């Protein structure tokens, strides 16, 4: 016997092609939400009891997978962490090819976001176009380092793979160039017509006070009146001479966390372009030769540290504790999406019609693998 | 700090703008026809290993820094390496003291669901004669092992490769 | 009717199976929950003219 | 000018017949019409006499 | 520099807060267990307002789930570490829940309380299987009393399609 | 109130005058063939005369 | 006899060249957004591999009739629009009828889509019934300026009336159906503005969310038959065919391509356009074309 | 009769969108502007039933695997999934996981495994044109062995995790309505 008789439970589970793989069960009343919980944790790999078992350097790989569609940022700040915790000597070369990495991945998840926004809005267009041009980009990668994603790069000293020269150094101006003149074709088919416009006009209405003490981190609390770019605050690597302009916005509907996003993606570009005009000066690529051999054996001295980075879709954080001997005693990876579409996703849905549940589930980029961890 | 519109990056939506996106009905199509226009990939993609045989001493230094537990030890004392749990993260390679343990680019690996075809994932990696399994043999970028004859209480393992040796050694123990 | 049922009337295995196993996005859903709509059924159509 | 209301009414005349066929008579069936029969017979000659 | 500063005007407004300055805006701070209910909202009043993952490291020497809890700053970028001790038993495992002050920790407290341990009292999302369903919820996998590959064999009877033993460590 | 009519007027001149940037761009390529393929259009229809 | 072989061959016909039609709307929206896509003769592999299964799934008695009523209905709509001279019947195939035999493809594809039961199917027919609700506001104004600037109804009354003078896009009070006919056409079809009934992606698929092995092959017959009878009903009352074998092929010939003309213009605007809200799309199809058809409708009188 | 359908098996695969976690980022790609699938017919649409080309992209979570087991009921005749990655090959990276299941062919019933973490779309290219291969003639593939061996599989699901899921994973939210 059907126990409700009054709210039927549709819900966006897996297998959906809206929802990438976290299940939100919504008690729909006829064509709005009146109760929106979520059930993530389609994904948990674990990584708190299963990176606790690998070495201190080997445990680079297996903390890639924690982040899909950046997959330079998850080992870009343990490599930041386990930098703090011995204290190295990373060189402006290592510095420098971690910095222009850890844009270039930046600019991918913002493409892949795109895409991924383009495959649910119904126009698939801005969809192809974004992948086409996210592959350049991923054939860019691959010169570099090793495959398309999950490339294993950034070691907690320097990186693995120099460049290769003027066969990549020229290639990178080439593709920035390119995109920074294809960038004006974006906007005429997802942030110009009158259709997207009025179909993300006031949709999840996001507060002021309801962002900055919710758990929201990323550039779309931005959208709301607070002034928090963690590349700007205290720059890390080597930002402080980019003097790049960050976006602010009184506003804080749906498309007002879109427009963000889409001006992030100009300035990020800028800044690839601003940083390549630099070049790297000489160095070495490893950071010291006496305090890294016997790879497993790397007993690390004690103490902590924390490390924290921006990304698509939220500044997330690592904590490592070490014991005081070749293994992690504990590498926690805050997800960016833990509060982040899981907790304010269910006081935003509270009121809002169908067909915005796909695209306020977009418009926070909610990737399923950060909640589970 | 470095604020940077006011109202500058908010843009009016407009009616027939759309139109601009179509201005592909007439350039060339940006795609690859796979079969057949080969697509040459990066001189240094990380594959499969090709362990040479003369410079392995087993110290088992590549044990202890696999990520995902795949480089077991065999005698004749050279590790298998299974691709069953293993990521291409290539930290065997720059760990082997010796570098009797190299990574050629060599991706493409297909076996169907047969356990005599699935034997196929536990090869100890021959020697960078393989290279000639990759030029010189019709490069198609495909694993040169392509089907493994496993004997049980007979244990001669055969890499009957493409057309070249039948590569036939004895397995006994595991482990150290 | 007729030269549509041409086109279906062919067998090939017609095997009836249950309601209660459905769709639900690819998940498991049993007797308990009110999966056919049953209030209002045009919210958007009261809430386009809400001023008439 | 009133050419389009009537023909509007032919439309919104569609649009509440399959509002009813849908919660009546499709999807699952509540667990409270198990005890149920069929038509009766008086009822039944005027639904034939009506159709035919 | 600004970061003591920063904690000389948090150590005026509170006792028990022995603040330790890391290398520049890293302020990290141990507190008694059962205090920082009357001490966070100390530190959202004055310059704190968001509040990242309750990341809670365990240690089975001294028995203690040791709950760090991480704070931000919007106004000058700095990042607090406030940590507690509280025992190891899951009789002893209760925490007074940060609801009332921080909307952060209706979430972070449920995967702490899922994964291992700690209970908090006043909050309603609490046995909802939030993340690891049956069997997974009758036992807590991420503390020290439970260890791994000896419950994936309880689980799972083989490992490896293929030969010899690739199950083991090391 | 809220239906104004400076608001219509200037809805449809935005929308010629994005026609003609439209028109501008489509119509006037610099591919030389466009224009051949423009003349045997025109051609084409001398023939259906 | 003969009129069973003719009709025969209109619906083979029309099969033949409708799929086809379909597979010309995929390749010009891989090419939209710059890839190859599939071959020209795509989605009659679609329905080859759909009547190619060994299990159905029935869920009710109802369920199996009325996406068979949809085909039944959709080959009734194209049997009285002239195709060409080779017509079974040219008496009667008044506006009114054809208009609303387009509309009943969208009860039988739906009808047999509650039979399943499921919120992703009644939130569906949730979304498209609004579109049949609100698209008939400008569709039946464009009628009545079609019938009010000529007068008769048999549709060869009207072809007649147009290769005896002039073209029927042209003449103002009738072009401003045209445009609300232009408009109308997106949604009676199931291209991406007014998308809702197909909906692919923010729902599951709407009303087609699970029909299986051979009721998607009716079903891409009907959307094949829909294509084919809604596009020359406007071809064959906007434009006008008409007009031995070599004249009759080649009258053919010209309506196939006035028939790829308006097909032309729906992809060009359906690929570049996202999908609609249903509460939006209720409110556009009364702001815009219902204006324009209203007045070629008092420009029409 | 039979190769009038056989050809047209191998030239329209749907394949359905599950996209498993870690792996949606080459099952797009894969499917857009760039080396591209739609050449080959793969038309991909969200539904259990109209598809035959299932993509385990990856790890299975035991509370995934219960979804992926109830799409895969539904597929009529030709359902064969293509295992993915290196996951579902004994375990991937996470053989130290009491979640992510390893050893997929005791659970359904695999037809072709490709190598690679993540596999570069030429691979995946290679998987499906030896999956063309394997189909031409037909090869007792997957649905062929999810009938007759039916035995083993309903064994070894009610093994794991089991008990009728249909009770744990429905009367898991009616309390917490
Ligand atoms: S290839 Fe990578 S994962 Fe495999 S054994 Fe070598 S280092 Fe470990
Ligand atoms: S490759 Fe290196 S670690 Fe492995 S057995 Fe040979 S010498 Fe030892
Ligand atoms: S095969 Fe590799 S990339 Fe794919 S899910 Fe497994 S570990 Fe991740």
């Amino acid at each position: 016997y059907p126990i409700d008789k009054d709210t039927y439970e549709l819900f966006f589970g897996p297998q959906h092609m809206a929802t990438e793989n976290f299940s939100i069960i919504l008690k729909m009343d006829g064509n709005r939400v009146v109760k929106a919980i979520a059930n993530p944790g389609f994904l948990h790999r674990g990584f708190e009891k299963l990176a606790e078992y690998r070495p201190w350097y080997t445990n680079i790989a297996l903390l890639l997978r924690i982040c899909v569609p950046e997959p330079d940022v998850p080992e870009a700040i343990y490599s930041m962490a386990v930098d703090e915790i011995i204290g190295w000597e990373v060189p402006e070369r290592a510095q420098w090819i971690r910095t222009l990495v850890l844009e270039m991945a930046r600019v991918t998840a913002y493409l892949f976001w795109i895409m991924g926004l383009s495959f649910k809005l119904g126009v698939y267009t801005a969809g192809q176009w974004a992948a086409a041009y996210r592959e350049r980009f991923m054939a860019l990668f691959e010169q570099l380092t090793g495959a398309r994603v999950y490339h294993i790069y950034t070691i907690p000293g320097g990186v693995r793979r120099d460049i290769p020269g003027d066969k990549w150094l020229r290639q990178v101006r080439d593709t920035v160039e390119y995109l920074k003149d294809k960038l004006k074709d974006f906007d005429n088919v997802l942030f110009e017509n009158y259709i997207t416009y009025k179909r993300l006009e006031g949709i999840g209405v996001m507060d002021k006070k309801f962002a900055l003490e919710e758990g929201v981190t990323g550039p779309n609390l931005r959208a709301t009146g607070v002034a928090y770019d963690v590349r700007k605050s205290d720059p890390y690597l080597l930002y402080p001479e980019l003097d790049f302009e960050i976006p602010v916005l009184k506003e804080g509907d749906a498309l007002a966390r879109v427009l963000v996003r889409r001006y992030e993606l100009e300035q990020d570009l800028y800044i690839i372009e601003q940083l390549l005009d630099m070049g790297p000066p000489s160095g070495p690529y490893k950071v010291q030769d006496p305090k890294l051999k016997n790879l497993p054996r790397f007993k690390v001295p004690p103490g902590e540290a924390f490390a924290h980075v921006e990304a698509t879709k939220g500044d997330f954080g690592a904590y490592v504790v070490s014991d005081g001997g070749h293994k992690p005693y504990r590498v926690h990876i805050r997800g960016p999406s833990i509060a982040h579409g899981v907790r304010v996703l269910e006081q935003l849905l509270v009121g809002a019609r169908l067909a915005d549940v796909p695209a306020i589930l977009m418009s926070l980029d909610n990737c399923p693998p950060d909640i589970d961890r | 700090f470095r604020i940077a519109p006011e109202e500058k990056v908010k843009k009016k939506p407009s009616f027939l703008k759309p139109w601009f996106g179509l201005k592909y009905l007439f350039k060339k199509p940006v795609t690859i026809k796979i079969p057949y226009e080969f697509i040459e990939p990066a001189p240094r993609y990380r594959g499969f290993h090709t362990l040479d045989w003369k410079k392995c001493i087993g110290c088992n230094m590549c044990g202890q820094i696999c990520p995902a537990r795949a480089i077991e030890m065999t005698w004749i004392p050279h590790p298998k390496i299974d691709y069953g749990r293993c990521t291409f993260c290539q930290f065997c390679v720059d760990v082997c003291p010796t570098g009797a343990l190299g990574f050629i680019e060599t991706y493409m690996l297909t076996t169907t669901w047969r356990e005599e075809e699935l034997l196929l994932y536990d090869w100890v990696p021959i020697e960078p004669e393989k290279f000639k399994e990759i030029q010189e043999k019709f490069k198609d970028y495909k694993f040169p092992v392509e089907k493994i004859e496993f004997n049980k209480e007979t244990k001669e393992v055969t890499y009957y490769l493409r057309d070249g040796t039948t590569f036939k050694f004895k397995i006994l123990g595991y482990g150290l | 009717l007729i030269i549509a049922a041409i086109l279906y009337f062919m067998g090939a295995g017609v095997r009836k199976v249950p309601v209660t196993d459905t769709y639900q996005s690819g998940n498991p859903v049993t007797m308990e929950y009110n999966l056919t709509i049953r209030r209002n059924f045009f919210l958007p159509l009261k809430e386009a003219m809400a001023f008439w | 000018i009133l050419g389009a209301m009537v023909f509007f009414g032919s439309a919104i005349g569609f649009v509440y017949l399959i509002r009813f066929t849908y919660a009546v008579w499709f999807g699952q069936r509540p667990s409270d019409l198990e005890d149920v029969k069929d038509a009766p017979l008086p009822l039944a000659i005027g639904m034939g006499i009506l159709a035919i | 520099e600004k970061g003591e500063e920063i904690v000389k005007q948090i150590l005026e407004k509170a006792p028990y807060a022995e603040g330790k300055v890391r290398r520049e805006r890293r302020l990290e701070f141990r507190v008694p267990a059962d205090k920082i209910r009357d001490f966070l909202r100390i530190m959202k009043e004055s310059n704190f307002p968001l509040m990242l993952q309750i990341t809670a490291v365990d240690w089975p020497k001294e028995g203690e789930i040791e709950l760090v809890y991480h704070l931000i700053n919007v106004e000058l970028g700095t990042h607090a570490m406030v940590k507690t001790r509280i025992p190891r038993d899951l009789d002893k495992a209760r925490m007074p829940t940060v609801k009332d002050i921080y909307p952060a920790a209706e979430t972070y407290e449920r995967d702490v309380h899922d994964f291992f341990g700690v209970y908090f009292e006043g909050n309603e999302k609490m046995e909802m299987p939030w993340i690891l369903d049956d069997p997974e919820r009758g036992l807590y996998p991420h503390r020290k009393d439970f260890d791994m590959l000896a419950y994936v064999k309880k689980k799972y009877k083989i490992l490896d399609r293929f030969d010899e033993d690739k199950d083991k460590y090391v | 109130l809220k239906m104004s009519f400076d608001r219509l007027y200037h809805d449809i001149w935005k929308a010629i005058e994005e026609l003609a940037d439209l028109a501008r761009s489509y119509v006037y390529n610099g591919n030389i063939q466009a224009y051949a393929w423009y003349l045997a259009i025109i051609l084409l229809i001398l023939v259906a005369m | 006899i003969g009129v069973f072989l003719r009709a025969l061959l209109i619906i083979i016909y029309a099969t033949f060249v409708g799929f086809i039609f379909m597979g010309i709307i995929r390749k010009v929206t891989a090419r939209i957004h710059r890839r190859i896509g599939p071959p020209i003769y795509q989605p009659i592999i679609d329905t080859l591999k759909f009547f190619g299964k060994k299990e159905n799934i029935t869920h009710g008695l109802i369920y199996d009739f009325g996406i068979i009523y949809a085909v039944g209905a959709t080959i009734l709509a194209l049997m009285f629009i002239p195709l060409g001279p080779i017509s079974v019947l040219r008496a009667y195939g008044d506006l009114i009828l054809v208009t609303f035999l387009l509309e009943i493809p969208m009860l039988g594809i739906m009808f047999a889509a509650m039979s399943s039961g499921n919120p992703y199917a009644g939130i569906g027919a949730q979304r498209a019934l609004l579109t049949l609700l609100a698209i008939q506001v400008p569709l039946g104004l464009a009628i009545i300026a079609v019938a009010e600037y000529y007068g008769t109804f048999s549709t060869y009354e009207i072809v007649m009336a147009q290769q005896k003078m002039g073209w029927s896009i042209f003449h103002l009070p009738l072009l401003l159906a045209a445009i609300a006919y232009d408009i109308v056409l997106q949604a009676m079809f199931g291209k991406e503005p007014f998308d809702i009934m197909i909906a692919p992606g923010e729902i599951s698929l709407g009303p087609m969310v699970e029909f299986g092995g051979k009721h998607m092959g009716m079903l891409q017959i009907q959307h094949a038959m829909a294509l084919f009878a809604e596009t020359l009903f406007f071809s064959n009352i906007f434009l006008g065919g008409g007009v031995p074998l070599l004249n009759t092929l080649a009258s053919l010939a010209v309506l196939l391509v006035k028939q790829i003309a308006v097909l032309l213009i729906a992809i060009f605007v359906g690929a570049i356009f996202p999908r609609f809200t249903i509460d939006q799309a209720a409110k556009f199809y009364w702001k815009w074309p219902t204006i324009i058809a209203a007045i070629g409708a008092i420009m029409a009188s | 009769f039979e190769p009038l359908f056989n050809w047209a098996r191998k030239k329209s695969l749907w394949i359905v969108a599950f996209c498993t976690g870690c792996g949606g980022i080459e099952m797009p790609p894969l499917m857009t502007a760039r080396y591209d699938l739609e050449r080959f017919g793969i038309m991909p649409d969200p539904s259990p039933r109209q598809y035959d080309l299932f993509l385990i992209t990856g790890y299975v979570t035991p509370k995934t695997l219960k979804r992926i087991i109830i799409t895969y009921e539904m597929a009529p005749d030709p359902k064969y999934v293509l295992a993915h990655g290196s996951c579902p090959i004994n375990g991937g990276i996470y053989w130290d996981a009491y979640n992510a299941i390893k050893q997929l062919d005791k659970y359904i019933p695999v037809d072709v495994y490709i190598a690679g973490c993540m596999p570069r779309p030429e691979a995946v290219m290679d998987g499906i044109k030896k999956l063309m291969e394997m189909i031409e003639n037909g090869e007792a593939d997957g649905w062929k062995r999810y009938k007759e061996n039916y035995e083993w599989y309903r064994k070894n699901q009610d093994e794991l995790l089991g008990e009728g899921w249909r009770e744990k994973e429905a009367r898991k939210w009616i309390p917490w309505l």
